[PDB]
């Protein structure tokens, strides 16, 4: 396996059923198993070899005592953090919305320091984002100057407010974003763009 | 690819058919064989079979049992199929020119197409003591290919298999790649169906499934239904190569042979009809024969309303497209003669194109008014047999083919030549 | 049924009657099942008509 | 030859199949008559009992009247046959999956021709055969009839009705009637009688021949109960005449002129005389006891409240097609769910009552004064303004009139809690239901049974009001959803959203995050704890607040 | 909201997508394990819902005697005017050669 | 696999007392016999694979175990059945008649007699399952007895070496839905009166 060591980062642990009693049996089953094997093998395992029934549950845990537990609230009925459950209904019909970086200035605008401060964090978390932002930070550099690789490590209160620099992180992590969600697999039918960030839903 | 030599062809058919030589007389004078409901079996119908008509051999309720060495109360507990299978077998060895005894510790191995035929229901009381103990291997499925190779003193493969009507191909095409695997010496392949009990007749009546007349009109426009009938019959194979060294006769040549799934999908895409086109691209592929070599074919012609339009389109789509100038393909089907025939449907259709090949003419499809509507003959390149026409040995090697489908989803095809037949 | 036992009884009733008695146009909840969803189903086994 | 079975004779008779109530004749060597033995099968039942009676299978009227008939005509091949006196006692019934055993006979009664009939119902375990219909048999009626009568001539004095009111009426007199049996095509009803198109009766060997008169003679009583009220069943006949087997159409006409019982005649599509009856009775089985007849078991039932974790989601209101009314004990809520509305671009009016101050600019209704009048009155000025309603919301403050008060009496408050209410309801159910408003009522602390804290017993007549709606204003839609008398209140885009899905009526109920739906719902009941029961000797017990027949019983 | 949701970063976006997942996107989770040390092994296989198929409803436990009728007397009728009991029997072609010895 | 696994090195048997719940007219002609049986083969979960539960009653109890075990076993083999779906699957089938309809003490329902056909006939075997997967290969049942089940095996090895498919189902199904074989079995006395398979012993 030559298998490498890392942090406890979070798994999606994906069930699904043809009825609802069956999800619920599914769950004392699969508690029994999630102590043995590590939680990354195990969600590794039940996204590729089983089908993709109508009634769904999804479980988020960092670790082996937070995937019990929610488990546990799938087995025995009962809402908590981490989890999520519902009936699937097929047809795809789903569109998504941008915005620019100024209209953060309007109201609470640490709260739209505080989100990108967040986003950062996606960096170190999943393979496809990266290399996206990266190549748009980088194209972006001769049209503006070095600030901008600066302002995309760090930002904070320019991605709220009415600069070109704040315009610019803006465009890099709404396009970046978009890079995410449809490695994920989502298809946009349509898109709405706000503001300036208009560019972005193009 | 080694070809695989037919040695020998036996069979008992509707109409009074015994041998290839009599299914030859009985098409090429264009009669047909259904008729009324047969007396002398046990059969307590109620008015549910009036007005039935269908094919039957008359006289399947006798046998001979000292002959086979079995005592007479052993031979009344035996399926009436198991006792065709083996009456038969025997014919197809002496037409074959081998003697029986020297076929005993051969590695001939078996391969029967059966269904179970109810046999033992007949009975009102209980049975007899000492039948009672013969039912068991007497009535099993699985006892019919064991009989045959304990009789006959066989050391090679037996099975029985079923798969509805295709049986007789199915079992064919496993006799032919178990020859070319280097299983076996010989192979016997083949089937038999016999209603020991009306209940097929009275549940395709209830349903009204059958032709008014009890024709199966093959192909064409009248279509009415379809017709069920009676019918055993047993091949030898070997390969060719080791026929000729010993100098056995070879009546044809079987050349490639395929089976597939018509699956599960919504009936508007007509499945059924693109699983005949890959089994066809399938049986020439393994034959390794050129889809403009093939003359005719003895297609399964049913005479349901819908599923010989899907078949004539079938053709159309994969033969049809690259005819030579004055070689259309000629299309009939034996249906139209002796009935359905249910699980030996494939063994009729060889007996015909074997005998087509040695008496250089095919025969007309009976009862024809006028071609199927359901399907585009517009560009020629396909047409029924509607007049016989010659079919000379000549520079061009002869080639046919057979299809047989079933509601189960099976279908199949096989493909025939001529035998190099060198000069005496 | 020291306790969550609900509002709770004891009786002969068969609820098919009681809901068509009277009369009554739209659902109610409480006695009949909620809503019908989205699937489909397969033609069946040996069927394959048009 | 080598066969299991002998082979079948070249010629054979047809072995005529057998009418399934009489079955095949016995043959005892010295018997003074003849009788006949059947078994039917669980399998069978069905067929043969084709009416149910609250549930329960039995044998129909104008079936028993066959039997008799079919018993009558075994011996002859003649075409027109007379039954006298006939008496049909009792319910013919058979409980799901049980074997049902019958017999029957004939005896010479040495009146010349004269023979009478008797059927027999099931003999089982500890149980005896016993009698449940007899009849006297004269064959060869040889006697003329009138000439024949238009059947389009005979509808003229009454009103037509529709076959699915015909047999809806039959339900409400707990009578169902299986396919075979709906023989009915158009009915016409008035007065002291009634004529009807009756299509081929095709019961069990019916397709031809002379059992088809089984359902014939059924659409006659079918059609003699239509005419009454109260559930009632067939006692007696004094005369049944009939000539032939019925045509594909027939006609029946039904009348009550004599003293308590029906005559009726049946005419040809040609109006030929086909068969008359005469002294139809169903008096003396008016009314008889159903809670012996009924299928249905004692079991305990309880209202179980099922999480709605699937499919949770509230959904979005249903546009502007009008405005929703806010009512409240608390003019701070009203005003805010009013807000509320408002950055939904929802509609929305806030109301209070007139005895609570009009601190936050709020309509004022006179609730309070127990009067739908003065309250329609004042809803009333709201359409004259040119206001639409789409719903309306009702909101109570839960236990905190009692620290308001400073007194506690939980009867007198849901009196009051009720006079409030039902002023409110019935004044704007007067105003407005042309409109199709949808009511709901939000309630906190009334849902029994839910975890977190106990129910408050000041709440009860919220949940009476909502199911006295229910089945008395069956068009209009509405919800009662019990809050949380502690926790916070929700956002009323999410209360109103999950409503909306709801077509109908339902009980909706809010604990945490979570929504919960009621449904009624049944287990067995362990009444053999009972016959192990025995209270404790040194002891005293209590009856208390019952009539006579509840207390005796009590006591026993 | 993709980006929002709580504390930790990746659960915010797994949560958010986890929501479009279970409404009816065909979402494609494998980015969360990608580049990390994943492994496949067994797991339990689906937990089916059971209810009773057959023909015949069960039969009842009773004891019964195991062949009584007398290949002579046979079965014994319930005629209810009956002044006392008869019984019958017909003998099918092959009983009548055991019971004629 | 794990179950037996379980109960042979625990070194236990499992033949035992006559089945319950199954309709058997069965008197003393079968009193003091055991062997081994799959309890509960009555009970099946129509919805799962889209059957009308009056077909479900129609069917063989043989072809019902197949169905089930199917599922199970492309569940293991990590391929989701829905991605099997037009694949070059072949079918081959070790099956018996079982003579179901036998068990009925009178007609049958007309809603049930439509569907007993291709509810009991051998040959349907194989044909039911390549319709419920979808697959396309060849699709035969065999019959040699007690071998039946190499006998699949043999053939499917063979099609697979020859290039006739890309993937193999093969194996079989055996339930004693009459009681008349341990009838026979009994009363020509081969059963050992312990009821133990002995395999090698004295
Ligand atoms: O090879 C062995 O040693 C095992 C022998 C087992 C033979 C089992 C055959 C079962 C056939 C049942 C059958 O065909 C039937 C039952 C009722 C009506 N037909």
């Amino acid at each position: 396996a030559a298998r490498p060591a890392n942090p406890e980062r979070t798994v999606p642990l994906v069930l699904s059923a043809k009825s609802p009693t069956a999800l619920r049996e599914q769950a004392e089953r699969l508690r029994a198993t999630i102590t043995a094997a590590e939680p990354v093998d195990v969600g590794h395992s039940l996204h590729t070899t089983r089908s993709s029934f109508r009634h769904r549950a999804v479980v988020l845990g960092t670790g082996r005592e937070e995937l019990a537990a929610g488990l546990d609230a799938l087995a025995g009925d009962r809402t908590a953090d981490g989890l999520v459950r519902g009936v699937a209904r097929a047809q795809g019909q789903t569109a998504l919305l941008f915005g620019g970086a100024g209209d953060g200035t309007s109201g609470d605008r640490p709260a739209d320091a505080e989100g990108p401060r967040t986003a950062r964090g996606l960096y170190e978390a999943f393979p496809a984002f990266a290399e996206a932002l990266d190549e748009v930070t980088e194209h972006l550099a001769g049209l503006l100057g070095p600030e901008v690789r600066a302002a995309v490590r760090e930002p904070g209160p320019a991605c709220a407010e009415p600069t070109v620099v704040g315009q610019a992180v803006a465009f890099a992590l709404n396009t970046a974003l978009h890079r995410l969600l449809t490695a994920f697999a989502v298809r946009p039918d349509a898109t709405l763009g706000h503001g300036a960030g208009e560019v972005a839903a193009a | 690819q080694e070809p695989i030599a037919v040695l020998g062809i036996g069979c008992r058919f509707p109409g009074g058919v015994r041998s290839p030589e009599d299914l030859w007389d009985l098409v090429d004078s264009g009669g047909d064989a259904v008729g009324g409901l047969p007396a002398g079996r046990g059969w307590q119908a109620g008015s549910a079979l009036d007005g039935v008509n269908a094919g039957f051999i008359h006289g399947v309720e006798e046998f001979d049992p000292y002959f086979f060495g079995l005592d007479p109360v052993e031979a009344a507990a035996m399926d009436p199929q198991q006792r065709l299978l083996l009456e038969t077998t025997w014919e197809a060895f002496e037409r074959a020119g081998i003697d029986p005894v020297a076929a005993r510790g051969s590695r001939t191995a078996v391969y029967a197409g059966v269904q179970f035929g109810g046999y033992p229901l007949l009975m009102r009381e209980a049975p007899p003591p000492q039948v009672l103990d013969h039912l068991g291997l007497g009535n099993s499925v699985g006892a019919a290919s064991g009989r045959l190779a304990y009789q006959f003193g066989l050391l090679g493969g037996a099975v029985t298999v079923d798969t509805q009507c295709t049986s007789s191909i199915v079992a064919l095409h496993l006799a032919v790649k178990a020859l070319r695997n280097g299983e076996c010496a010989l192979a016997l392949a083949g089937g038999a169906c016999v209603m020991s009990l009306p209940t097929v007749l009275m549940d395709f009546h209830r349903r009204s499934l059958l032709a008014p007349d009890g024709r199966s009109k093959s192909f064409a426009a009248a279509a009415d239904g379809v017709s069920l009938a009676e019918g055993a019959g047993m091949l030898l194979l070997e390969r060719l190569s080791d026929a000729r060294r010993n100098g056995h006769p070879v009546m044809a040549v079987i050349r490639g042979t395929a089976i597939n799934q018509d699956g599960a999908t919504n009936g508007i895409i007509s499945p059924s009809g693109r699983a005949q086109e890959r089994v066809i691209r399938a049986a020439l592929a393994d034959g390794r024969v050129t889809a403009d070599s093939v003359d005719a074919v003895e297609g399964h012609g049913v005479g349901a309303t819908l599923g010989d339009g899907v078949e004539v389109t079938s053709l159309l789509s994969t033969y049809g497209q690259e005819r030579p100038a004055g070689r259309p393909l000629l299309l009939g089907s034996v249906k139209s003669n002796i009935g359905h025939t249910q699980t030996v449907g494939a063994v009729a259709g060889i007996v015909k194109l074997v005998m087509a090949l040695r008496n250089e003419r095919l025969p007309r499809t009976v009862h024809v008014d006028g071609p199927t509507p359901h399907a585009d003959w517009s560009s020629g390149t396909v047409r029924l047999l509607t007049e016989p026409e010659p079919w000379r040995r000549g520079e061009r090697v002869r080639r046919a083919g057979l299809t047989c489908l079933t509601l189960s989803g099976t279908n199949g095809h096989l493909i025939l030549e001529e035998p190099p037949a060198d000069e005496p | 049924e020291a306790d969550g036992s609900g509002e709770a009884g004891l009786a002969r009733v068969d609820w098919d009657r009681y809901l068509t008695a009277g009369h009554r146009p739209l659902p109610y909840t409480v006695l009949e099942t909620r809503a019908s969803y989205d699937e489909e189903k397969a033609p069946g086994f040996g069927q394959n008509r048009m | 030859r080598c066969w299991l079975v002998p082979p079948e004779p070249q010629v054979s008779v047809v072995a005529a199949p057998p009418h399934p109530l009489l079955g095949t004749a016995l043959d005892l060597v010295d018997a003074t008559g003849q009788s006949f033995t059947q078994q039917l099968t669980p399998g069978q039942v069905a067929g043969v009992f084709g009416q149910q009676l609250y549930g329960t299978p039995v044998l129909p009227a104008g079936a028993r009247l066959e039997w008799l008939l079919a018993a009558a005509r075994h011996g002859s091949p003649d075409s027109a046959w007379t039954l006298t006196g006939i008496r049909l006692p009792g319910t013919v019934s058979a409980a799901s999956g049980t074997p049902v055993a019958l017999q029957t006979s004939r005896e010479d009664s040495g009146d010349g021709h004269r023979v009478r009939a008797f059927v027999k119902g099931p003999g089982t375990g500890g149980g005896r055969w016993a009698e449940r219909g007899g009849a006297t048999v004269v064959p060869a009626v040889t006697r003329p009839a009138p000439d024949r009568v238009d059947p389009e001539s005979l509808p003229e004095g009454l009103a037509e009705l529709d076959v699915a009111e015909v047999y809806r009426r039959l339900w409400r007199q707990g009578s169902d009637y299986a396919e075979p049996l709906r023989v009915l095509r158009r009915v016409w009803l008035g007065g002291d009688e009634a004529v009807a198109l009756v299509g081929t009766a095709d019961v069990p060997t019916g397709p031809s021949g002379w059992s088809r008169w089984a359902a014939v003679l059924e659409a006659a009583v079918q059609l003699a109960a239509l005419s009454g009220s109260g559930p009632r069943t067939p006692v007696s006949v004094d005369r049944l005449e009939v000539s032939g087997p019925p045509s594909e159409v027939v006609w029946l006409r039904v009348r009550h002129g004599a003293d308590g019982a029906a005559d009726a005649v049946v005419l040809s599509g040609e109006g030929v005389r086909l068969a008359a009856v005469q002294g139809l009775r169903l008096r003396p089985m008016a009314g008889r006891e159903p809670a012996g007849l009924a299928e249905a078991p004692l079991e305990r039932h309880e209202v179980v409240w099922h999480a709605l974790a699937e499919d949770g989601r509230p959904g979005a209101i249903g546009g502007g097609t009008g405005s929703w009314l806010v009512f409240s004990d608390d003019p701070e809520r009203a005003a805010a769910w009013c807000d509320e509305l408002a950055l939904f671009g929802v509609p929305a009016v806030a109301l209070a009552g007139e005895d609570a101050e009009g601190r936050d600019g709020t309509e004022t209704v006179p609730v309070g004064t127990g009067d739908p009048d003065v309250v329609g009155k004042t809803f009333a000025e709201l359409r004259e303004r040119g206001v639409t309603v789409a719903g309306l919301l009702v909101h109570d403050a839960g236990d905190a009139r009692e620290p308001a008060s400073g007194a506690d009496d939980p009867l007198d408050a849901a009196c009051r809690r009720g006079g409030r209410t039902l002023a409110l309801v019935r004044g704007f159910l007067q105003e407005y239901a042309e409109q199709t408003p949808r009511i709901v009522l939000c309630s906190a602390g009334a849902a029994a049974g839910l975890a977190g804290g106990p129910p408050h017993p000041a709440q009860a007549p919220l949940t009476a009001l909502f199911t006295s709606l229910v089945w008395e204003h069956p068009e209009l839609p509405c919800a009662q959803v019990d809050l949380d008398p502690a926790e916070d209140p929700p956002t009323v885009v999410s209360l109103l959203g999950q409503v909306m899905r709801l077509p109908g009526a339902g009980r909706l109920a809010v604990r945490g995050g979570r929504w919960f739906e009621a449904r009624l719902e049944r287990r067995p009941a362990p009444a053999d704890r009972g016959e192990r029961l025995a209270l404790r000797p040194d002891a005293t017990y209590l009856v208390a607040g019952g009539d006579t027949r509840h207390a005796a019983a009590a006591l026993e | 909201s993709v980006p929002g949701g709580g504390r930790p970063p990746g659960q915010a976006l797994l949560s958010a997508l986890g929501e479009l997942h279970t409404d009816g996107v065909a979402i494609d989770w494998s980015q969360a394990f990608e580049g990390r040390g994943a492994r496949r092994v067994d797991l339990p296989t689906y937990p089916y819902q059971k209810v009773r198929c057959w023909l015949v409803p069960p039969e009842p436990q009773v004891s019964v005697v195991a062949a009584p009728p007398h290949p002579l007397l046979g079965t014994a009728l319930d005629l209810v005017d009956a002044t006392g009991q008869s019984f019958t029997q017909q003998l099918t072609p092959g009983q009548v050669a055991g019971v004629f010895g």
